């Protein structure tokens, strides 16, 4: 852990980044047998 | 995503990180260069003197690898091999009709100049050739593939199998720590000998000397762990290879699968050179290794563990991979397998059973479960979390840096 | 499921896994090539000298397996055996009417010529031959089949069994761990001798020397564990073989059952060669082993355990099987058996009970169709009641070893 840096700000930024990456899994079908997954489709406050 | 610019002053920055070479090398692109595997046996003089050579070198802390290679070549002249059908691999024709081919029908050549002791050594031992000495020399290879006190639990195999119709005993000098016979792995010709023996007796299982496998079998599919985990996942889910392939849900796992499934590699053929691509020197970087397929290894072994696999408990956890995304994919897959039981009547007495909101889908189809996951705003349900909890809790003594430790730490809290 | 394609670029991928041959070999498909089992007894020189040879060789040292094979053949050359009826197996006829056949009425041939000490050894030993010595030699096989500290608990029984009108002592002194006498396990002729002894005294149970079985008995149905578990499941559920067969609910268990039930194998025959297919060298890969019937073995033993089986407690848990699906299927089977008690009046004094007299409720009997429909109506997921039943079944099981199906079941259903 280095010294003389913005611990609070850097940690809040890293928390936002890590939460975004770790809550929104990539997850998409890669292979099929002619049968794919169609992704068509909490509008107020809710994580993107 | 080609151009990136600092917005405070509108300047262009070019993000770049250090390169990573070590490309994979396929067995086919080795017979595409050369048509033979050279096995260099330097010295070709006196089989009995080599017998005494190896015995005297073994009773002390010094013995040449060249000498033991020459002795193995001489003593393993089993040209016994009645071919049942044909034997051809990677274009190389190694046998037709009913030929009596042998072990070293994989090309032999002669190397360099240096030898150690004087001609006639100790004429003490006799008729110890085709009975045990090669068995011992070959088992020491598998004994060297380790670093923890597994070796002294693995040397029991040697003394216990070299006493079968031979009855010999102790002989080494220093226990381990990378010093005694663990160097033999670094000799290309020795590993080639072990691979040739293993392949030969994989074809001829019903042979007098099949016991020689007890030391060279660790060469088969060496550094091909990812294929073994793919097969294990198929066995644990009971799904076909195609369905398991369809359940891959991450870009990098798909890339690694595509790389592993390259069509011209004879990976599913019974008796091929592929399983020994490393020890035969066919490849220096296996395309089927878990180090080159980290994401797939992690995903498959994690799914298997969630499905009550006992081997997956101790699988190593690779570095520099998408732990979170791979874990969500494996969780979804395992939850699908563990909640949708096969369950169908198989036998009858003329009396059969016909089997035809925001609830888990019926079967094990990737599309329905992905749609259900969409309906769950792409985040695992509390029920899936409790399933993982039940799966990982009550796991005993798991070591560090394994996927078992990772899964228990992730899902048991 | 033939063509699989990567969708991002529309390319074809061919999923494939390494091959696995090691096929099973049936005993029937062995006598279709050869009509005899060769038992090679090398040195047929001097029966009395072999006694002392083996006696001194066993007392600390390296006694030759050839010597003990020759001695066993010589000492067990008792042609005692009045045949009760007929004896025929796999087409080979070994007995008719009232024949006086013997233990070695199986093919015998002559091998090699190499011997160790030469001639008459020590005329120190007396008769006492066919009285205990063969029993010891055969019991060493049973002692050699294990590796855990059970060996010193199983060799004690051996020395105690040679006191039938004999009362002698012991002989070797070195621990086992597969080093001393365990080499005999890999000898085709030694195992053939043990199997012949076991079969012979399985026909002649009332014979004086049937005691020789207690040590060779581990040869009968060697590597046939799956068949024994099928029988054990039939006994534990009390259902017929046909009903138990109908209760198989996984494709792979059905495959393994079909493989084990191949019609021409004489597995239900009283006195056959089948139980000794391994030691007689009839097969190199047992079709009835638990290694070749992993799914069936796991499923059956788990179900049995849920029904309070004591054998299943320590049964090994195989690898590379559908744990989740097999366990749910076994759970359904065990819950059905444990909820539908047999219970029917058997005796009376002219006063009988006739049995013809809420929504999510388990079916009445032990019929596969009704329970499958009930499971369909139960969203294909085990109910809380069956889960609590499994918990009650597995809890309070003490001291279970690792990699057993007992530990698996307790960890699965007791949280």
């Amino acid at each position: 852990q280095p010294d003389d840096i913005e611990y609070t700000s850097l940690t809040t930024a890293g928390l936002l980044y890590a939460y975004a990456v770790g809550s929104s899994a990539d997850l998409a079908q890669q292979f099929c047998v002619g049968d794919n997954k169609y992704t068509p489709d909490l509008t107020t406050n809710a994580p993107p | 995503s080609v151009t990136v610019k600092r917005i405070i002053d509108n300047t262009v920055i070019v993000p770049k990180l250090p390169a990573n070479e070590d490309p994979v090398e396929y067995p086919a692109d080795y017979f595409r260069k050369s048509k033979e595997i050279p096995l260099y046996i330097n010295t070709t003089k006196s089989l009995s003197d080599l017998r005494g050579y190896v015995y005297q070198g073994l009773k002390s802390g010094n013995v040449s690898i060249i000498h033991v290679n020459s002795y193995l070549y001489g003593a393993l002249k089993d040209i016994r091999g009645k071919l049942d059908k044909d034997w051809s691999s990677f274009g190389i024709n190694i046998g037709k009709a009913g030929d009596t081919i042998g072990i070293f029908d994989l090309v032999s050549l002669k190397a360099l100049d240096g030898v150690l002791p004087d001609g006639v050594s100790d004429a003490s031992r006799t008729s110890a050739d085709d009975k045990w000495l090669p068995l011992y020399l070959l088992g020491l290879y598998r004994v060297g593939r380790t670093q923890m006190p597994e070796y002294r639990k693995k040397l029991m195999d040697g003394l216990t199998n070299q006493c079968k119709m031979i009855n010999e005993q102790f002989e080494p000098l220093v226990p381990e720590g990378r010093d005694i016979f663990d160097v033999w792995g670094n000799d290309s010709n020795y590993t080639k000998i072990v691979a040739a023996v293993d392949m030969f007796f994989h074809m001829f299982k019903k042979h007098e000397c099949a016991s020689f496998r007890y030391g060279t079998i660790v060469s088969r599919f060496k550094d091909c762990a990812a294929l073994a985990t793919f097969g294990h996942l198929c066995k644990i889910t009971g799904m076909s290879t195609e369905d398991v392939t369809t359940w891959i849900l991450n870009r990098e796992v798909a890339d690694e699968m595509v790389q592993m499934m390259l069509p011209g590699q004879e990976i599913d053929k019974a008796d091929s050179y592929m399983p020994y691509l490393i020890d035969f020197g066919l490849s220096s970087k296996s395309p089927y290794s878990s180090v080159k397929n980290p994401a797939f290894h992690f995903w498959g072994q994690l799914t298997a563990l969630l499905l009550r696999s006992t081997r997956a408990r101790n699988a190593r956890q690779p570095d520099d991979i998408e732990y979170t995304s791979l874990t969500t994919a494996g969780l979804l897959y395992a939850y699908a397998v563990g909640s949708s039981a096969d369950l169908a009547q198989q036998f009858c007495v003329g009396d059969n059973k016909y089997t035809p909101t925001n609830a888990p889908p019926q079967g094990r189809d990737v599309v329905e479960w992905l749609g259900w996951f969409e309906d769950q705003n792409r985040k695992p349900t509390p029920d899936m979390m409790q399933y993982a909890k039940r799966a990982v809790m009550s796991l005993q003594g798991l070591r560090e840096k394994t996927i078992g430790k990772y899964a228990k730490s992730e899902f048991d809290k």
